[PDB]
């Protein structure tokens, strides 16, 4: 019973905003580290955002710095993706995965197994 | 290579009676001065077990031919011989027990034992080619005229021998428990001399584990191995062979039972009780006691079963109007549809 | 008869899937098993959700029935540049159609073609009838879905046996005759152990008196067997003239003689602090 | 046809079979009951409609059909046209065209 | 996408023999029973050959018993029809058509619609 949704895709003006949302149920998020991951139009999926169970240690990738912004809510149970100053090289379908450390290390900066996936979200940047 | 023998010609089965043979430790833990009950594949007391002869002459002229055919394997065969000169050597399990799947084969030779897992082009009449040598006579090489071909091979195990040498009256018992149970080959053997018995003796032996084979195959039917000590090009009017066949094996099939076992001071299995034989095994099962005393003891429950389930309904003419629908004169122009409800 | 190092698996970080199921992922090395069975795979990426018990699907119903009761973890990475090739890489083989769902961890390799009307095919394939493979197109230009994934399952088996793979760690000296938290083989538990004069079939490992606490164990370095008996315990019970006569007070252990513990040995145990 | 996600004129135009049906079709040929030897135009169908239609929708509207530009306020003419044409079942059709 | 396709039609001699094949694309004709029919110049369109749809029932033409033998391809989703002895009376434009039984009981006797159509091949015979 264990699901991942996400929310909040739409299509939006290049330059503007947009702010995805990922929702648990059938379990409780904050034990589990999750990141924002997208698949561009012919491209192979990367990971956009990271951050810790406890929020203290977060990672972006190098294309979304001073961009986007990662952050979570362990009371309610969900992590939220803000994206700002969005490009047309951002269009792209966006899954929030939740998965726990595998390696030594408090920093989320490597990548590794990703225990649950939702069924991803499209936001489409045009204009 | 094989050598073509004689046909069966259909041997009529015949049978004899298993008097509380067949018991093995079923698990390997050390139990002293107690009464443990399983649920496991154990042989029935009081049994029906078919029983060959190695050898048996039955032809008006005194033809010697190995009755050897292939007996199913339905979830446990127990494998007993008395014999004294060490005509059996092994067996065979498998499906098709040919090319097409995969065949196990145990023999034992005068040093070790051999247990090979491949896929065995097997022949009609498998057996071990024999001859002493003409100078010591102390030990026995065998030929083997066993398979014609051997492919993928994905097991090979070699140890002591699991029939001890029988080289005159002193017949023997090799009983042996095999089982095909989660992939596993399990054997659990005993040895034990007998005098004067030509059937199974009475008493109690069991069955120590042998050994545990992680073969992984699929067992449906198996034979035995036998070996050939006259010669099959000429075959002698008589004494060729061993005493026309003294020796015999006795071949018993398991099914899933819950028996009492016994063990004493010293771990060793010294009585069983097989629980649905006769009304007083089932006191003993559900006493948990080798002794019941004398009175009146509720043991099961006694339940009539149901037979063939029934699903009834009504009977009435008037029914659903399909057939006024589906037979009607008139049906409405195609571009206004009329809808009918049945209700 | 090998030991399994579960860290250079779990801390690899390439797998695309770690599910274990009755045993945590971190504890592997800690547990250890009579025997562990691996099966490996290459599935597509929409399916390998379906390698789990409990689980409905073409793999999971007409391939392989896991059941609900599985201990074991399910391993699988990804092989887009290791299994696919430009032209499609056919040589795996799936079947759409069976007469029935396979029995738990039951293989089925029989090419009979399947009856998908009323009259028979008699190996041909057909007019309701079909060879049961079907293959796939792996390409290394595939959506992830398509994409080909290399699946490992690790089942390990957990009964009271012997255990012949066991994890990383290491076994320390052995002490007699005093209170101890033991580890042999697995069992666990705290007792004091000495040498005992039974005798052990070359089968039989664990032994039991009356009810599931193992009365003698065996030693894996040394082929020898040692017996358990559970560390001392008893009821203190205080006697007292009472508190308004005086403040002296006596103690009494029950069912002890006065070793482990103005000493007065009574058969209802050592008595403390009270004269004879 | 007749059955769930489908097209065509019968399947657009005269009924949308949504794509979730729980149902049957069920048909026989009625060339002895229905087709007479002069043709039997009892049964009408139309060829053009402004858009495709709802699931289960039905429509028994007989306006003209705007073909082109002028509007045609309930009078054929030039590019305007009636929305029933009629059938020739016949005896002697071939079963594409029998009822 | 659905096709069915006949081949095999041409011009024969008055006791020679002619082969006949109905295949189809888009579509298994599998699950379909199968049956050939004809139209002569000046006649309606009888059925001559019919065969279910896995093959263990067929019905002929009392004009065509003994002559003509209809058997499917298996494999190859084709369907054939043997004629042999053939006769001025069988010059007729051929169809090979595809429907689901119309009926209980195991025989293809009777008649009712044929879901899909080929477009037909002529078969001539003229001597
Ligand atoms: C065993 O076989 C004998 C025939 O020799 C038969 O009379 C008897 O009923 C059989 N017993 C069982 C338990 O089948
Ligand atoms: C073994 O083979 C038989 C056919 O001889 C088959 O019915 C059975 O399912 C097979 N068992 C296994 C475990 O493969
Ligand atoms: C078996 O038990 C008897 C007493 O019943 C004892 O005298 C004998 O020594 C025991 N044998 C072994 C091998 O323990
Ligand atoms: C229906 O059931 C009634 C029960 O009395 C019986 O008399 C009648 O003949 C039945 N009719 C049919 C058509 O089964
Ligand atoms: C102790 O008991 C005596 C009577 O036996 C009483 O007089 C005295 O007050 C008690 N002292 C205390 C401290 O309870
Ligand atoms: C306690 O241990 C001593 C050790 O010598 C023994 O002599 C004594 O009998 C034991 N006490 C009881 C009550 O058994």
């Amino acid at each position: 019973q264990v699901q991942l949704q996400e929310s909040g895709g739409g299509l939006v003006q290049p330059g503007g905003s947009l702010r995805l949302s990922c929702a648990a149920s059938g379990f409780t998020l904050d034990y589990y580290a999750i990141g924002w991951f997208r698949q561009a139009p012919g491209k192979e999926r990367e990971g956009v955002s990271c951050i810790s169970s406890s929020g203290g240690r977060t990672n972006y990738a190098d294309s979304v710095k001073g961009r986007f912004t990662i952050s979570r809510d362990n009371t309610k149970n969900t992590v939220y993706l803000q994206m700002n100053s969005l490009k047309p090289e951002d269009t792209a379908v966006y899954y929030c995965a939740a998965w726990e450390a595998s390696r030594w290390y408090c920093p989320l900066q490597f990548s590794a197994d990703f225990s649950s996936w939702g069924q991803g979200t499209q936001v489409t940047v045009s204009s | 290579q094989c050598v073509n023998l004689t046909t069966r010609t259909q041997l009529p089965p015949a049978y004899t009676n298993s008097f509380t043979r067949g018991v093995y430790y079923p698990d390997k833990v050390f139990r002293s001065s107690v009464l443990h009950s399983t649920q496991d594949l154990f042989l029935p007391f009081f049994s029906n077990v078919t029983w060959f002869h190695a050898i048996h002459v039955s032809g008006t002229n005194g033809t010697k031919r190995f009755d050897n055919p292939v007996l199913p394997f339905n979830d446990g065969v127990y494998f007993a011989s008395t014999e004294k000169s060490n005509i059996i050597r092994g067996w065979i399990f498998g499906t098709t027990l040919d090319s097409k799947t995969q065949s196990l084969l145990i023999v034992n030779n005068a040093t070790n034992v051999v247990i090979k897992v491949c896929e065995f082009q097997f022949c009609n009449d498998p057996f071990l080619g024999v001859y002493y040598h003409k100078n010591n006579k102390s030990w026995m090489e065998s030929e083997f005229r066993v398979y014609s071909s051997a492919n993928n091979c994905t097991f090979e195990y070699v140890s002591q021998p699991f029939l001890m040498d029988l080289e005159g009256n002193f017949k023997n018992l090799r009983e042996f428990v095999f089982k095909n149970i989660d992939g596993y080959f399990k054997i659990y053997s005993k040895h034990t001399p007998i005098n004067l018995v030509r059937d199974l003796p009475q008493g109690f032996s069991a069955l120590e584990p042998l050994v545990d084979l992680p073969i992984g195959i699929n067992i449906t039917r198996f034979q035995t191995l036998l070996a050939l000590h006259r010669s099959y090009l000429t075959p002698g009017d008589s004494s060729s062979g061993w005493t026309a066949g003294a020796a015999a094996y006795y071949v018993g099939y398991l099914q899933p039972r819950t028996f009492l076992l016994k063990y004493n001071e010293n771990g060793t299995i010294t009585d069983a009780v097989d629980c649905a034989l006769d009304p007083l095994s089932e006191t003993k099962c559900t006493l948990k006691s080798f002794t019941v005393e004398k009175g009146i003891y509720q043991t099961s429950n006694f339940r009539v079963q149901p037979t063939e389930s029934i699903v009834r309904f009504p009977n009435i003419t008037n029914l659903c109007p399909f057939g006024e629908v589906f037979n009607a004169t008139r049906f409405a122009s195609v571009y206004a549809w009329n809808r009918k409800r049945i209700s | 008869n090998c030991v399994a190092d579960y860290s250079v698996l779990y801390n690899s970080a390439s797998f695309s899937t770690f599910k274990c199921y009755g045993v945590s992922p971190t504890k592997l090395n800690d547990l250890c098993f009579t025997n562990v069975y691996a099966d490996s795979f290459v599935i597509r990426g929409d399916e390998v959700r379906q390698i789990a018990p409990g689980q409905t699907g073409k793999i999971a119903d007409y391939n392989y029935k896991l059941p609900d009761d599985f201990t074991g973890c399910v391993i699988a990475w990804n092989s887009n540049n290791l299994d696919s090739k430009v032209g499609g890489n056919y040589n795996y083989l799936y079947r759409l159609f069976r007469k029935s769902n396979l029995k738990p961890f039951e293989r089925d390799i029989s090419t009979e073609i399947y009856q998908a009307g009323s009259t028979p095919c008699n190996g041909v394939e057909g007019f309701n009838c079909y060879f049961p493979l079907q293959s796939y197109g792996f390409q290394p230009t595939n959506g992830v879905g398509y994409q080909p994934y290399r699946v490992v399952v690790l089942s390990f088996e957990l009964l009271h046996a012997p255990a012949t793979v066991c994890g990383p760690k290491k076994s320390t000296n052995l002490v007699k005759n005093k209170c101890v938290n033991f580890n042999f083989n697995g069992l666990t538990g705290t007792g004091v152990l000495t040498e005992s004069n039974k005798k052990f079939l070359p089968f039989q490992q664990f032994g039991r008196d009356i009810a599931d606490t193992t009365d003698a164990v065996r030693d894996p370095q040394t082929l020898e067997i040692l017996d358990i008996t559970p560390c001392s315990f008893g009821g203190v019970s205080v006697i007292t003239p009472g508190t308004n006569t005086s403040n002296q007070v006596a103690v009494l252990y029950q069912g002890v003689n006065c070793t482990e513990v103005n000493v007065f040995q009574t058969r209802a145990g050592c008595l403390i602090g009270a004269e004879h």
